[PDB]
RNA sequence: UCGAGAGGA
């Protein structure tokens, strides 16, 4: 129950924000009806919008980051291809090891 | 063995894209090898639509046996599963 | 840097402030130095950061330095995915990497394994050692050519 | 190797007749008509009278497919007053158009001389 | 307009590609490795002429 | 005079038709000059049968050369489509045959220009089949090069055909074609580097029209009805008969429509 | 004679040569604001000259018209496809018997040579047609 | 890995693809030579047998037909020569391997298959000629071009199989990518070029225009729009007649720059109930963009209508494209010519710069910047002024671009185009690189032999001041084929380094897949995030919504 | 023909990229792209 | 393909009376976008329209050579001289309507290539047939009339579905499927069979 | 179903923005000095000078699919020069006793101030501009 | 190999005026712009089938087979 | 069957 309030948590921040009583009768003047079908299509949207159990989700994240890298192509700091390289086999030594100091 | 009571079951009402399209190649293929139709067709003569048919009136005697990752199953009759 | 920040308004109005970049990173000694942010502080390495600030610090680098990586090129990729790679390999506790050695050697099966680098010295320690295969995997049962739990093969069906 | 011959440019298949007629489903007094083996080269003239109709409501072709020679043809108009009626109007109108031109041209040829 | 330059091994017209490499008997100075005990060479390949 | 299209000849030959085609539709110009090039019919070599050839050539090279060779379809009503007719393979009433024979006797080079095709079907009494030659030596077009001692000897059979089928029963080469000179109609956006006048020059054309006056805004109603076209023939049939025979198949076009419609 | 010297790749690193034959000429405005922009050379101790720049590019890229103007890759791109394209590769094409050969049936010279070109008989023995071409937008095909 | 995970199979086939506009999305152009060749075992039924029946009298040597019959016993029935070919009858119970015909669901592709989306199922249209056409708005998808390419094209043999391809791997279920999370196929090229000539204000269509037009659109609700303007003549707006192929239902408000409600340069974008109030059409509006009108359109109306809708708006802007014409000259790409002289001064500043630059580092004068050594700064203050030079150049000519010019436009909707190409075509091409690097010494001290040794000057260090219209001289060129023989290198190798990242990664990751509880996780069982994507929530269901309670004085939160 | 008869063959630290040696003696942009990219050259 | 990179394959051909025509008559012989224009900065060819046109009307021959200072202006002088658009516009009608294109369209000869590429011998589509004995799958190449690669690229994205069915027709009956005795209590091939 | 507002304006500033033959136009009510507006006006179909004392006026009428004209048999509520439809999209409570109205004629733009007409001007789909001698 | 009977842009028929051509810059001493002109190929598309053409057929003829 | 080279995206 508590991972289930805190997996909306953020939607609920937006919910709670748009509809706000002054904003739901000033900014767009609804109607009880109007409301109670809004209230109910959020509800079936949202339904809608969850993960279906049983998706390959590390096969599509592993495309979904692969795909976008063989498109990438071309102050002097190592970004790009080599750089990914370095994060994903976990380069003990860096080309470029820095440090941002606050 | 063990099994997971009715009463108490916590997986999405709502039937999956993958059940969904399981049961419909589910119903074709048997609907092709003379099986009876469970709805009056309206000249409908390919099991796709067929079995889509069926099942948006829920007249497809199947269910599901959604396997969690103990081992333990939970059954959800296609009357249980809802469509969007 | 030129950086964002609440006004007392509340309104939130630029605050630029001075910061270093440095080129060497030896993290276990700087933070500590005064007149600074030993909070903020920020290294390009996450393999430092995992040594000293901790595993959870270091999976938010990761992450961060894989996004720097996409965004550079004008681009992006929804936080799902490059937030579960990071986590594969912070979950298995050090950095593993995502290479024949780092993470290939597991509890992950045998043929798994063995699809991937160093297959007949993986079969070989298999053998030796017993090793047991769920053939939950996919690449065990695409071997073995039966359905594989996928996605339509996660349930099981029965009639009413 | 896989080309069809050319000469289905213009030849009829197998039972396809000429004009195929449907009314429209949606619109009132509209049809379309599936002219078979034939193109721009005559529809435009047809549509381009149609338009001259004052009492034609509407009037337009289309090719589906360059690769294929057949083209719709779909025709609305006032009450009482079937489409093939003005499109009678266009085509009988074109011809007579078309004999007058001729009848005219070979008058200038005749007159010149070289 | 055949220019030559091939030979006919079995019927069918040959090229010998001409191969590239580095020059024999001539001295070269290599700044060696950072992880490297020994600073610089100069090696020499010596082949006869 | 007869109320419709008006027609003024600019210039005329046997070769090319240059006039002003006044008070028409342009849909219909277009349509006309589109079956100018194809839908009017003529003939022309379809099918040849090479006996002996010992040209340098390969024999479908020069069965594609010969069926490119303007043959005379003056009369090419009178006869029939080979598709339509019911002989076993072809006639006279459809096809009508040619033989090609040529040998190298001469120690310089021996051509084979169109003048040596020869035809051996019954010609019935019809302008049909005359390889035509515009070439002011006689010869006509040149077919093939024989050195001494090569010969090649082959029977072509010419028959019906149009444009649309295959480019070589085509009666027209290039038709000219252009409307408001001065684009009056604003019928083109000019695309100007710096003046529009000065970078693109006045056709011939506009020296008929009306100059403009720019104090006078945007006529809108006004519509393109003056045409300026050139006709040109490969001599396979003249001038006249191509725009001629291109109306009446126009006309033909259109009259299988009526036909169509009455049997529904 | 002596006019004309073989400088290997070693020996050119000792000698300063020059583009056009023309920078030995004195000096002293109006020009054709169109023309290339050219470095005067401010250089006078010259030993050699080019006998003409076009020289460094091979056959492949001789071929092409004005490279100068275009895309580097772009003329790496078209020296891979120009031996590629088909025609006439020999002449005795009929007598010669080998495993495939394909022949343009009417090859014609480019309209847009390369002086170069004429060296290479590419005029004598060419291997594409001169398409009339039109960019354009159509049917979207 | 290569024998076991990767099989040779059959039922596939390969061609050489082009793009077709009067293709609808899912759709594929697949030629009757394949189709007779590939086929379908289909077992007969009451439904089927009456058609069945005619197709194997029909035969595989014409379209369409059936090669094969399988029988009670199990043993094949040849139809390509046998006695029986003509009076079979066939018992209920039986297998037909007829040919694929259209409406069929087949398994695109295209190697390399990246990402799930590079392998989308597809309806059969049988053609004529030996092409796979296929839909325009399908390259992004594949990253095809028609220029040679080449794609595969795989087919079920189970009603199962076939209702998979249908149910979860059809085009337009992939049109909303859980990868950047929005659409994945756009308008590209000849429709999205269009579109921008097509729905400008000074854009204004005829009567007979409009009513070709509209029959163009497919799904047609047969009534005719008013026209903007009923005076001197009955004129339509380009926007106006677009606005039928948008469904009704539509909405969507876009702002770019100064977007005015009373627009003035006609930018920005709002659409209500599928009419375009105001706004040019573009790449933006239309393309894969987040918050685009594929976006909407995907989840507001569903996949079909969308898919549809890819279609009806191809066939509206490329006919209207079509009597319009479009054409690129390099008139095109000539600047103003009093703009030449101010561009060439330009560079010629620039170039002082430079001089006096290094006048000041040959005194010893420099100051040493903090970090990089003397030569450093050197190299830092010349490359930095010399990309001045070329930006600056170059952004004097798009400024001094005429709107009729072609380039501009396609620049404009970004159907194909980028500033820098105007600048290396117009202006200065720029400055070449080696390594990051300029052009360096390779002879002894000096870069070619027509240079002085130690001569760091623009010219010969690989600037190349002339522009590709102008033309390179002879050491430009040269300096010019260093640089793009690096960058090829680099293109060659960047590419193998990335199929072994990609395949580390799914080799990593290919055990991950959401459980019947939220419990993302592995074969093992070990957990890897207790709810996917820290939200529970797939990819494609997301959208850039601000929440307005972030920001704003406390004041204006509080009213 | 041509090309094929002025062709080199280098077997395998840049040798790829293009030199500033090369200028006249190999030519600056003929050469196939992908796996032997400037290791095989044209003169 | 062109001399600058400028490839690609046919999309559809049209009868000379489709093509759009100038106003002398004159019908290209091949059309293509003009987006692969700017994307890919081949000025070469766009100005071999050019000399290619000036060389075709004054009967001379086009000077292409590199490192010459010949200019676009002085060509275009030349062409202006002929009664052509000097940057090599022509006004263009379209053929199917023969009303005006608003676009005056860059038109002229320029040298094409015919490439080696033709696809009746690349075409190739199978479904049963040859396989080879050691691993009972379909021989490689289309040459022996042989089966396509279904990769384990090819994999992952049936896998990224999950469509497991599809996957498995793949895996087994579309290529080499097969039925195997085994004894339980040795877990192994060992077993002897005779089904008859 | 009659003239929901007319008044009478004289043109202030002609703006040809980048546009071959639309121009954007500004022009206040000359008899109630407070109301102003905005529009684009095509200038080949209606030539607009500056200083252009122009009649202007808004109708409801005077679906269903349009009908070509035919000679007066389908007489028409105008004695115009320039015409044309549009529909209205937003209305700004700009201050109190002071309204502002912008419509979109199929691209072409609006936009009316004053809060005169307390009636009429809804906000509905049809709107008809009108423009005489 | 040999002079293409028409120009394929076209169609006016080029093929008869080959001979021509050579006769006319051999004896009359002309420039190829006239030469073709006299031929009266006014139209650059057939134009540039005589100019660009390259009779390879006399390197065929002189194998003697 | 085996290695080799040359190519297309
Ligand atoms: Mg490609
Ligand atoms: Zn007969
Ligand atoms: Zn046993
Ligand atoms: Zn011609």
């Amino acid at each position: 129950q508590n991972a289930q309030r805190d997996a909306v948590t953020l939607f609920c921040c937006l919910l709670r924000s748009r509809l706000a009583t002054r904003r739901v009768l000033q900014e767009y003047r609804l109607t009880k009806q109007a409301f109670d079908w809004v209230l109910s299509n959020i509800e079936a949207q949202f339904l809608r919008s969850v993960v279906h159990p049983g998706e390959m989700v590390g096969v599509l994240a592993a495309q979904s980051i692969g795909e976008p890298a063989t498109q990438m192509t071309l102050k002097k700091v190592t970004s790009g291809v080599p750089r990914l390289k370095e994060i994903l086999n976990v380069a003990k030594n860096m080309k470029t090891p820095s440090l941002t100091v606050y | 063995e063990k099994a997971i009571p009715k009463d108490q079951r916590a997986t999405t009402p709502y039937m999956t894209k993958y059940e969904r399209a399981r049961i419909l190649g589910t119903r074709a293929l048997q609907i092709s090898m003379n099986a009876p139709v469970f709805v009056d067709l309206e000249g409908e003569t390919d099991p796709l639509r067929i079995a889509m048919k069926e099942l948006a009136e829920k007249k497809i005697p199947l269910v599901i046996r959604r396997y969690l990752p103990d081992g333990s199953f939970e059954d959800w009759s296609v009357e249980e599963l809802i469509v969007d | 840097y030129d950086r964002k920040v609440p006004s007392p308004t509340g309104e939130y109005v630029k605050e630029p402030e001075w910061v270093l970049e440095t080129d060497g990173v030896n993290l276990s000694e700087v933070m500590t130095v005064p007149g600074i942010d030993p909070t903020r502080i920020y290294t390009n390495s996450f393999i430092d950061i995992m040594e000293v600030l901790g595993i959870e610090a270091g999976r938010a680098a990761l992450y961060k330095e894989v996004y720097n990586v996409i965004a550079s090129d004008g681009s992006y990729v929804n936080y799902r995915h490059m937030a579960l790679l990071v986590d594969v390999m912070t979950t298995q506790g050090g950095l593993t990497s995502v290479t024949r050695h780092g993470f290939n050697r597991s509890n992950t099966g045998a043929l798994m394994r063995c699809s991937f680098e160093e297959t007949v010295e993986i079969l070989f320690e298999a053998g030796a050692s017993a090793e047991l295969d769920d053939c939950r995997g996919v690449s065990e049962n695409v071997i073995l050519g039966q359905m594989a739990p996928i996605g339509t093969g996660a349930f099981d069906v029965m009639i009413d | 190797m896989n080309a069809p011959d050319r000469f289905e440019l213009f030849l009829l298949g197998e039972g396809e007749s000429k004009l195929k007629i449907d009314p429209d489903t949606k619109a009132p007094n509209a049809v379309v008509i599936t002219f078979e083996k034939e193109d721009h080269t005559l529809g435009n003239l047809i549509r381009a009278e149609l338009l001259n109709d004052r009492k034609v409501l509407f009037a337009a072709y289309k090719v589906e497919h360059p690769f294929f020679a057949r083209f719709k043809l779909r025709i609305q108009t006032t009450e009482g007053y079937d489409p093939k009626d003005a499109l009678k109007n266009a085509c009988n109108s074109i011809i007579n158009k078309l004999g007058a031109l001729k009848t005219n041209f070979e008058t200038e040829w005749n007159l010149q001389t070289l | 307009f055949d220019m030559g330059g091939y030979f006919i091994i079995n019927g069918s017209e040959k090229v010998l590609i001409a191969q590239e490499r580095s020059a024999g008997n001539i001295v070269q100075v290599f700044k060696k490795a950072a992880p490297s005990p020994i600073s610089h060479v100069a090696e020499i390949r010596s082949a006869l002429e | 005079s007869e109320e419709g299209p008006q027609v003024k000849i600019r210039e005329a030959s046997k070769d090319n038709v240059d006039f002003i085609l006044s008070n028409v539709d342009l849909a219909m110009a277009n349509s006309l000059r589109r079956v100018m090039i194809a839908e009017i019919p003529t003939l022309a070599i379809d099918s040849v049968e090479v006996e002996t050839n010992t040209t340098v050539l390969a024999d479908e090279f020069i069965a594609h050369r010969l069926g490119l060779i303007p043959l005379q379809s003056m009369d090419i009503e009178q006869l029939e489509y080979s598709r339509d007719c019911f002989c076993e393979d072809h006639c006279d009433k459809c096809s009508v045959v040619l033989t090609l024979q040529a040998f190298g006797e001469s120690e310089s080079t021996t051509n084979v220009y169109s003048k040596d095709l020869v035809i051996v079907s019954n010609l019935m009494g019809r302008n049909i089949g005359h390889p035509i030659i515009q070439d002011k030596e006689g010869n006509g077009v040149l077919i093939c090069k024989l050195r001494k001692g090569q010969e090649l000897k082959l029977t072509c059979v010419a028959k019906k055909g149009i444009a649309k089928e295959h480019a070589k029963w085509g009666p027209a080469a290039a038709i000219e074609f252009e409307y408001d000179p001065w684009n009056k109609l604003k019928h083109t956006d000019y695309w100007y580097e710096q003046d529009s006048a000065k970078e693109w020059p006045q056709s011939k054309n506009c020296e008929y029209e009306d100059p403009p006056n720019e104090g006078d805004p945007f006529d809108y109603k006004a519509q393109a009805d003056t045409f300026y076209m050139n006709v040109e023939s490969v001599g396979s049939i003249p001038v006249d008969q191509v725009v001629v025979r291109g109306i009446d198949t126009l006309q033909k076009k259109v009259a299988s429509i009526l036909l169509a419609l009455t049997q529904m | 004679e002596g006019l004309v010297e073989y400088i290997d790749a070693e020996e050119e690193e000792s000698i300063l040569i020059a583009m056009q034959p023309e920078d030995l000429e004195p000096a002293e405005l109006d020009v054709d604001p169109a023309k290339r922009i050219r470095v005067s050379h401010h250089a006078t101790t010259f030993t050699h000259c080019e006998i003409h720049p076009s020289m460094i590019l091979g056959v492949a890229a001789s071929i092409i018209p004005f490279p100068d103007h275009n895309q580097s890759p772009r003329n790496t791109y078209q020296s891979a496809m120009g031996k590629q394209a088909m025609g006439v590769f020999l002449t005795n094409y009929n007598v010669r018997m080998d495993t495939m050969a394909n022949i343009l049936y009417y090859p014609q010279k480019p309209l847009g040579t390369t002086r170069a070109m004429e060296y290479l008989k590419f005029r004598e023995l060419p291997a594409g047609q001169n398409a009339i071409v039109a960019i354009a937008c159509y049917s979207g095909y | 890995r290569g024998n076991l995970m990767g099989k040779r199979v059959d039922f596939s086939a390969r061609t050489v693809i082009s793009g077709d506009p009067n293709l609808e999305l899912d759709q594929v152009g697949v030629p009757k030579s394949i189709a007779k060749t590939l086929t379908y075992p289909e077992v007969v039924t009451p439904y089927n047998i009456d058609r069945l029946t005619q197709l194997v009298r029909n035969g595989p040597n014409e379209h369409p037909g059936a090669k094969y019959v399988i029988r009670d016993s199990g043993d094949r029935i040849d139809l390509r020569y046998s006695k029986r070919a003509g009076d079979i009858q066939l018992q209920y119970g039986w297998k037909v391997e007829r040919h694929i015909m259209d409406n069929d669901p087949v398994l695109f592709n295209r190697q390399p298959s990246l990402h799930k989306m590079s392998m989308m199922a597809h309806r059969v249209k049988v053609i004529p000629y030996s092409t796979f056409r296929l839909n325009l708005s399908v390259t992004s998808p594949y990253n095809a071009d028609f220029d040679g390419d080449e794609m595969n094209l795989h087919v079920p043999q189970s009603e199962e199989t076939r209702a998979e391809l249908s149910q979860l791997c059809a085009v337009p279920l992939q049109i909303v990518s859980p990868q950047s999370n929005k659409p994945c196929m756009g308008i590209v090229q000849d429709t999205l070029c269009g579109i921008r000539k097509l729905t400008l204000r000074d854009t204004f269509i005829e009567l007979d225009q409009v009513l070709n037009m509209l029959y163009w659109v497919p799904d047609w609700d047969g009534v005719i729009p008013t026209p903007a303007i009923i005076k001197p003549k009955p004129l339509w707006s380009g926007k106006q007649i677009l606005s039928v192929a948008i469904p009704n239902g539509i909405h969507l408000q876009r702002f770019d720059e100064g977007t005015t409600l009373l627009s003035p340069k006609d930018n920005g974008m709002l659409i209500i109930d599928g009419q375009i109030i105001f706004g040019v059409v573009e790449k933006k509006t239309v393309g894969s963009s987040n918050g685009g009108l594929i976006h909407v359109v995907t989840r507001e109306k569903g996949p079909q209508v969308c898919a549809k809708l890819f279609g009806n708006i191809q066939k509206v802007v490329n006919f209207w494209l079509l009597h319009n014409g479009f054409s690129t000259g390099i008139g095109d790409t000539i600047a103003d010519g009093p703009t030449m002289r101010e561009i060439t001064e330009t560079i010629a500043e620039a170039k002082k710069k430079v001089l006096d630059v290094t006048k000041e580092a040959q005194a010893n004068l420099l100051t040493a910047k903090h970090g990089m050594t003397l030569r450093e700064s050197f190299e830092d203050n010349v490359v930095r002024f010399l990309n001045e030079a070329r930006d600056k150049a170059g952004r004097l000519a798009e400024v001094n671009l005429k709107d009729l010019n072609n380039v501009k436009q396609m620049v404009m909707a970004g159907s194909k185009g980028s500033f820098i190409n105007i600048a290396q075509m117009s202006a200065c091409v720029g400055q070449q690189s080696v390594e990051g690097k300029r052009i360096a010494f390779g002879f002894v001290d000096r870069t070619l032999p027509h240079f002085s040794k130690d001569d760091y000057s623009p010219e010969s260090k690989g600037f190349v001041e002339n522009s590709y219209l102008r033309g390179l001289t002879p050491q430009e060129f040269f300096f010019h084929a260093m640089g793009g023989r690096e960058g090829l290198i680099d293109t060659a190798v960047k590419t193998a380094e990335t199929g072994y990242i990609q395949r580390r990664l799914v080799k990593a990751l290919e055990d991950i897949m959401v459980h019947y509880d939220n419990t993302t996780r592995n074969s093992l069982g070990n957990v890897i995030q207790f709810i996917y994507g820290e939200d529970g929530m797939d990819a494609a269901h997301i959208e850039k919504q601000s929440l307005d309670t972030i920001g704003g004085s406390d004041a204006a939160f509080e009213k | 023909t041509l090309s094929h008869l002025r062709r080199t063959n280098t077997p395998i630290a840049k040798p790829r990229q293009l030199h500033n040696t090369h200028w006249g003696l190999v030519c600056p942009a003929e050469t196939p792209e992908g796996q032997a990219c400037g290791l095989v050259k044209n003169l | 393909a062109s001399r600058h990179g400028q490839k690609g394959t046919i999309g559809i051909t049209y009868r000379r009376e489709d093509m759009p025509f100038t106003a002398e008559g004159i019908v290209p012989d091949l059309i293509i976008n003009p987006h692969a224009i700017p994307s890919r900065m081949t000025v070469a060819h766009l100005i071999e329209c050019l000399l290619s046109k000036v060389a075709a009307l004054s009967g001379n021959e086009g000077d292409a050579s590199p490192f010459t200072d010949i200019t676009v202006e002085g060509i275009s002088k030349l062409l202006r001289e002929h009664g052509y658009q000097s940057r090599g516009f022509e006004v263009m009608y379209n053929g199917h309507t023969g009303k005006k294109l608003m676009a005056q369209i860059f038109f002229g000869p320029t040298y094409y290539q015919r490439l080696r590429h033709m696809v009746d011998d690349k075409i190739h589509a199978r479904a049963r047939g040859p396989m080879q004995v050691l691993t009972r799958q379909p021989v490689e190449g289309r040459s022996r009339d042989g089966g396509l690669r279904f990769g384990e690229m090819e994999r992952d994205c049936m896998i990224a579905h999950g469509a497991a069915s599809f996957l498995k027709e793949r895996l087994m009956e579309a290529s080499d499927a097969f039925r195997v005795h085994i004894c339980g209590i040795c877990g192994l091939m060992t077993v002897i069979a005779k089904l008859n | 179903s009659n003239t929901l507002f007319d008044d009478i304006f004289q043109v202030s500033e002609v703006d040809p923005g980048r546009y071959n033959k639309v121009c954007r136009i500004e022009a206040a009510s000359t008899t109630q000095d407070q109301c102003k507006l905005t529009l684009d006006i095509n200038v080949e179909l209606f030539p607009v000078a500056a200083q252009d004392s122009l009649t202007v006026t808004i109708a409801s009428s005077l679906t269903r699919s349009w009908r070509p004209p035919q000679a007066g048999d389908r007489s028409l509520a105008d004695d115009y020069d320039y015409v044309m439809y549009g529909t209205a999209y937003k209305f700004e409570e700009v201050s109190k006793d002071l309204i502002a109205v912008y419509y979109s004629f199929g691209g072409l733009l609006m936009r009316l101030e004053g809060n005169y007409r307390n009636l009429n001007n809804l906000k509905q789909e049809n709107a008809y501009l009108l423009i005489r001698r | 190999m040999i002079v293409p009977v028409r120009c394929f842009s076209c169609g006016k028929v080029v093929g008869d005026k080959w001979e021509s051509y050579l006769n006319l810059l051999q004896e009359d001493e002309l420039d190829e712009g006239t030469a073709l002109s006299r031929l009266g190929l006014k139209r650059y598309c057939c134009r540039r089938m005589i100019l660009t053409h390259v009779d390879l057929i006399e390197k065929f003829l002189r194998y003697n087979p």
